[PDB]
């Protein structure tokens, strides 16, 4: 239990993975345990992407990004490259093709929700894409619960990184390395 | 009077349960719950969105549009399946 | 000629409305009354003789009562009196 | 028997002390007629959404969605600003939450207390002598809350402003 | 039922069809409707009484 004073629900299971007893507000009782658990393992994921996207942008740009898009931007950077798909430019329809691979494979992972909410074999979060095989191999290390950690600090850290260049015009490389 | 002829393949359909047999959904008697849930809410959206892009209706329509926006009602009675399937365990 | 606007709205509510609902009142006073004599007249020593020489007094008694008729018959409704149920009413064989 | 709020009226059978804002209060016997429990739902859901709206009136007047902050603190005047599509939005979270009260209803209606859709995520109530009095609040909130609603809306067509701005100016009176 | 008892007639074509009446005797011997009974209502041939069997009478 994270906060004595506010209890961790019941529902709660302690075994499942990355359980800090963090639910003061109970939220957990409202809505299914296993959706609750899929929900969040995809939002770390996708914030994870975002936040480092946001890093990268700034020190590297692919070959030829720099016409299409301003110096620097970041959401910005969206609206840009959708209004020259709008126009009707060819080259920028960067957000279509990402936008189609990532219904594609909502698509067709689709059943997997919905299976393991009927007690199905696979457990939540668990695609079993690991072809390396050297992180999850074998008994594996923490790393099971630094992908929940690092996934949660992505999420707080997207919220910030966004938040930022909202009221101002800076990057996030240009936000931490010169505060006003 | 007769005996009344039925197509082959016709089965008993009266149900007094709280949802009716999966016999009732035909070729979509196998399909899941979920998959009928999420097919409601992904041909409602879309649906909805075709129907929209359409509602000032032009000499020269979207075909693509005027036959998404048919997601529309067909979303109705895949929420119903839905609810069927989810009351049978399915 | 004068035409009258029967649609609901407060502006004309005096051509149709309020006549209306001072008829509803007369016209439910004189149904309560109506059937407070004939359940009356049921518990008589002639029930059929009290329908063709109509017990004054009594009918009096009950023509009086009949200004609160939207609380008493309603009263009777939920106290269920005002209503039989299905299997005490005779019906044709079908 | 009497009933405790009228003296000399008899008290309705149906009700009973048991029921949290009980006071013997059936001068027409709508609980002789139709379930008690279905009756007690009713006025609970009644009491809910007047309890929701009665505080909608006042808390625009206080501070305004940043998004809204153009639209009017009157609220009758904010019913038809809102976008018909806003409104749609509103229906469907509505009917959303309303398919655990129809579940609830009809399905598994006799079990289970009124009121009770299981929404109890701070887990208070849990020891049943502090539900008793949560309860009972519930209740006589909703009550006061239904009358209040009905007068902040019959007073706002009246006088055409929030309740916190009509007493501002008292306009109270007809005129 | 027994005599003098007030019974709701459930024979489906009585003109007192789902009334009630009052029994007035019942036989003993082999008769097919031995109970005999009583009504306020005339019927429309203006008879007032008939005859009936045990599964088309219930006392209330
Ligand atoms: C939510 C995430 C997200 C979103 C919406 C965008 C969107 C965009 N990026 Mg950014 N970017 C991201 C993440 C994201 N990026 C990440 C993770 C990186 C690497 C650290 C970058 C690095 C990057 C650069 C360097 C540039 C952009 C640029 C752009 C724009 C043009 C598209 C492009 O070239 O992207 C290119 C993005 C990539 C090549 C990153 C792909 C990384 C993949 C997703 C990792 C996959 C790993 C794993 C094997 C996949 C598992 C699959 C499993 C789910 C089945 C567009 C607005 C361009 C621009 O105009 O910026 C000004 C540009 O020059 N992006
Ligand atoms: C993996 C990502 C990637 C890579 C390797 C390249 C590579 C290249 N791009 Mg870039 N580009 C990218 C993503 C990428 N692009 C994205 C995501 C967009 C926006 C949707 C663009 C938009 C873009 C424009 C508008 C142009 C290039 C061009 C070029 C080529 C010449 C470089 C230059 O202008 O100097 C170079 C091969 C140029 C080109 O086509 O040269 C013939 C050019 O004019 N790029
Ligand atoms: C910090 C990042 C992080 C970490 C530790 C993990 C860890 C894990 N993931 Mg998750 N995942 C992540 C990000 C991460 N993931 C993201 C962003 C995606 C979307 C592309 C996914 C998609 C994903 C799927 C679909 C699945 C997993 C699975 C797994 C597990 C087994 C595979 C493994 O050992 O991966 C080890 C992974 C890492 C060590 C990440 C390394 C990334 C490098 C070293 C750093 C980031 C580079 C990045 C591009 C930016 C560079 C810097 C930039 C700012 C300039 C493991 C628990 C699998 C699972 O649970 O079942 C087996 C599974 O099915 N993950
Ligand atoms: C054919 C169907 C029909 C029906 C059933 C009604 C019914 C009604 N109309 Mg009418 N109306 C109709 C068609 C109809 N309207 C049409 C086609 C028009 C033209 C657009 C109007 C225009 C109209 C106006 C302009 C008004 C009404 C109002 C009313 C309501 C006043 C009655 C009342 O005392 O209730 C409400 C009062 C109580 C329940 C208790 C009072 C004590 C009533 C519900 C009035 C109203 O109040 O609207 C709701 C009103 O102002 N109606
Ligand atoms: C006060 C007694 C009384 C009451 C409560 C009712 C009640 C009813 N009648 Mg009946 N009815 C009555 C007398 C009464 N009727 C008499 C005397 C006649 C012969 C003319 C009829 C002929 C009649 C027909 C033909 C029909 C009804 C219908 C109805 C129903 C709907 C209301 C209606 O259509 O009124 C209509 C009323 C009339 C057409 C005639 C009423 C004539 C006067 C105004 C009423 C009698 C007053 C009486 C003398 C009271 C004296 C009280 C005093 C001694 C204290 C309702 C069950 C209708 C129905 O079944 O719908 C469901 C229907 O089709 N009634
Ligand atoms: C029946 C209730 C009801 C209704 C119909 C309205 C209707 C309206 N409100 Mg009002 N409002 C209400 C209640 C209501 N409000 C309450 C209770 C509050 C206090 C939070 C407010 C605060 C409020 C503000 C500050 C503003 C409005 C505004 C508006 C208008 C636009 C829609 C909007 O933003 O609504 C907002 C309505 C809400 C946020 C209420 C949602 C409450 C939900 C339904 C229940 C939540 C229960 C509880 C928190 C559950 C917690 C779970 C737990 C685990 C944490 C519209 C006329 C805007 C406007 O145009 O002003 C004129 C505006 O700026 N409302
Ligand atoms: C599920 C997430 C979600 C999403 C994506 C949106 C998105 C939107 N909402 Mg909705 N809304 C939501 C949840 C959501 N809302 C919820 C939970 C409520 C409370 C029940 C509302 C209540 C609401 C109102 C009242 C209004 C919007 C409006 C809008 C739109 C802003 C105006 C615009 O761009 O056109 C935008 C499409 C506005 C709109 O459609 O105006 C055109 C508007 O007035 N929303
Ligand atoms: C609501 C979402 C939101 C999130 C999730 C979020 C998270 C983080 C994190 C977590 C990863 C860090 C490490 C971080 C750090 C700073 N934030 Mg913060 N932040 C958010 C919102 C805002 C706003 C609205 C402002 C703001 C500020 C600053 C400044 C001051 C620098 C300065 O004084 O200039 C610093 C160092 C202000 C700023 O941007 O000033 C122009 C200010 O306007 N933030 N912030
Ligand atoms: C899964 C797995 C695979 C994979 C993979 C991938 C793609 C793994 C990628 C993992 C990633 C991308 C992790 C990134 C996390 C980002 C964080 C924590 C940022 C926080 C920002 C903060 C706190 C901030 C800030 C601030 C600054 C700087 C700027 C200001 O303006 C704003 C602010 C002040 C708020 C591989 C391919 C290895 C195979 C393997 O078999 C399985
Ligand atoms: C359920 C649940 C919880 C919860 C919760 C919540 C949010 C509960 C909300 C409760 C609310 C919103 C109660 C509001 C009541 C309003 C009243 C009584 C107004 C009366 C107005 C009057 C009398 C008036 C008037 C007027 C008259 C007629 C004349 C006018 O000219 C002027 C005037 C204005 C004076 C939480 C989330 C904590 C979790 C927990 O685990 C379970
Ligand atoms: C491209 C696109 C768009 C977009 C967009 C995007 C990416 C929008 C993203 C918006 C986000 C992520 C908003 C969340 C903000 C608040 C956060 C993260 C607070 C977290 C911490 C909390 C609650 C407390 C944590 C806690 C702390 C303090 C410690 C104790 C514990 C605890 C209580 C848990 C636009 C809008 C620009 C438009 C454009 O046309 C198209």
């Amino acid at each position: 239990r994270a906060v004595p004073f506010a209890p961790a629900p019941d529902c709660l299971p302690e075994n499942i993975p990355g359980y800090m007893g963090f639910d003061p507000l109970g939220l957990s009782t409202l809505c299914n345990v296993e959706w609750l658990r899929e929900a969040e393992i995809k939002h770390c994921r996708v914030a994870m992407l975002a936040a480092a996207g946001s890093i990268a942008q700034d020190l590297y740009q692919f070959p030829g990004v720099e016409k299409i898009v301003g110096s620097a931007k970041m959401t910005g950077v969206h609206d840009k490259i959708l209004a020259a798909a709008s126009t009707g430019d060819y080259k920028a329809q960067a957000m279509s093709q990402i936008l189609f691979w990532t219904s594609f494979l909502e698509i067709v992972t689709l059943p997997a929700v919905f299976e393991t909410m009927n007690g199905g074999p696979r457990k939540p979060g668990v695609f079993f894409f690991d072809p390396l095989g050297l992180g999850k191999g074998d008994k594996m290390g923490e790393m099971e619960l630094k992908e929940i950690k690092n996934g949660r600090l992505a999420m707080i850290g997207v919220g910030g990184m966004v938040h930022h260049y909202l009221l101002t015009g800076k990057g996030p490389i240009q936000f931490l390395s010169g505060i006003p | 009077f007769s005996p009344v002829p039925s197509p082959e393949g016709t089965k008993e359909t009266y149900w007094e349960t709280k949802a009716p047999s999966s016999d009732v959904l035909g070729i979509g008697a196998g399909v899941s719950s979920g998959n009928f849930a999420a097919a409601s809410v992904f041909a409602a959206l879309v649906g909805g969105y075709c129907t929209g892009q359409v509602i000032p209706l032009t000499v020269e329509p979207n075909p693509l549009f005027l036959a998404g926006s048919f997601l529309l009602p067909y979303s109705w009675a895949l929420h119903v399946a839905a609810w069927i399937q989810k009351n049978n365990g399915k | 000629l004068p035409h009258l606007i029967t649609d609901g709205r407060w502006t004309h509510s005096g051509e149709f409305v309020i006549p209306g609902l001072l008829f509803l009142y007369v016209a439910g006073w004189i149904g309560w009354v109506g059937r407070s004599y004939v359940l009356f007249a049921r518990t008589a020593d002639k029930p059929t003789e009290k329908e063709i020489i109509i017990d004054v007094p009594v009918a009096l008694s009950f023509v009086s009562t009949g200004f609160i008729w939207p609380f008493s018959a309603f009263k009777e409704f939920t106290s269920g009196n005002l209503i039989v149920p299905a299997d005490e009413i005779t019906v044709s064989p079908r | 028997e009497m009933s405790e709020a009228i003296p000399f009226m008899p008290k309705p059978a149906n009700i009973d002390s048991s029921m949290p804002g009980y006071a013997g209060f059936d001068p027409l016997g709508f609980t002789d007629y139709y379930s008690a429990k279905w009756m007690q739902e009713a006025e609970i859901k009644h009491g809910r959404v007047c309890m929701l709206a009665a505080l909608g009136m006042v808390f625009p007047e206080f501070a305004k969605f940043p998004q809204f902050a153009s639209f009017s603190t009157n609220p009758l005047e904010a019913f038809y600003q809102v976008s018909p599509a806003g409104w749609g939005q509103i229906f469907l979270f509505i009917g959303v939450l309303e398919t655990f009260s129809y579940e609830k209803s009809f399905y598994n209606f006799e079990g289970g207390a009124p009121g009770a859709l299981g929404f109890d995520p701070l887990r208070m109530s849990s020891n049943p002598a502090s539900a008793k009095q949560y309860a009972a609040a519930e209740v006589r909130n909703g009550r006061l809350a239904m009358i209040g609603f009905s007068g902040m809306l019959h007073h706002a067509i009246v006088s055409k402003q929030g309740p916190i701005t009509q007493i501002v100016e008292q306009n109270f009176y007809p005129k | 039922v027994k005599r003098g008892s007030k019974v709701r007639i459930l024979r489906k074509e009585s003109y007192w069809y789902q009334d009630i009446g009052t029994v007035a005797t019942i036989d003993t011997s082999g008769i097919r409707y031995p109970v005999v009974v009583r009504f306020e209502k005339v019927s429309y041939s203006g008879v007032n009484t008939n005859n009936f069997s045990l599964d088309e009478v219930v006392e209330v």
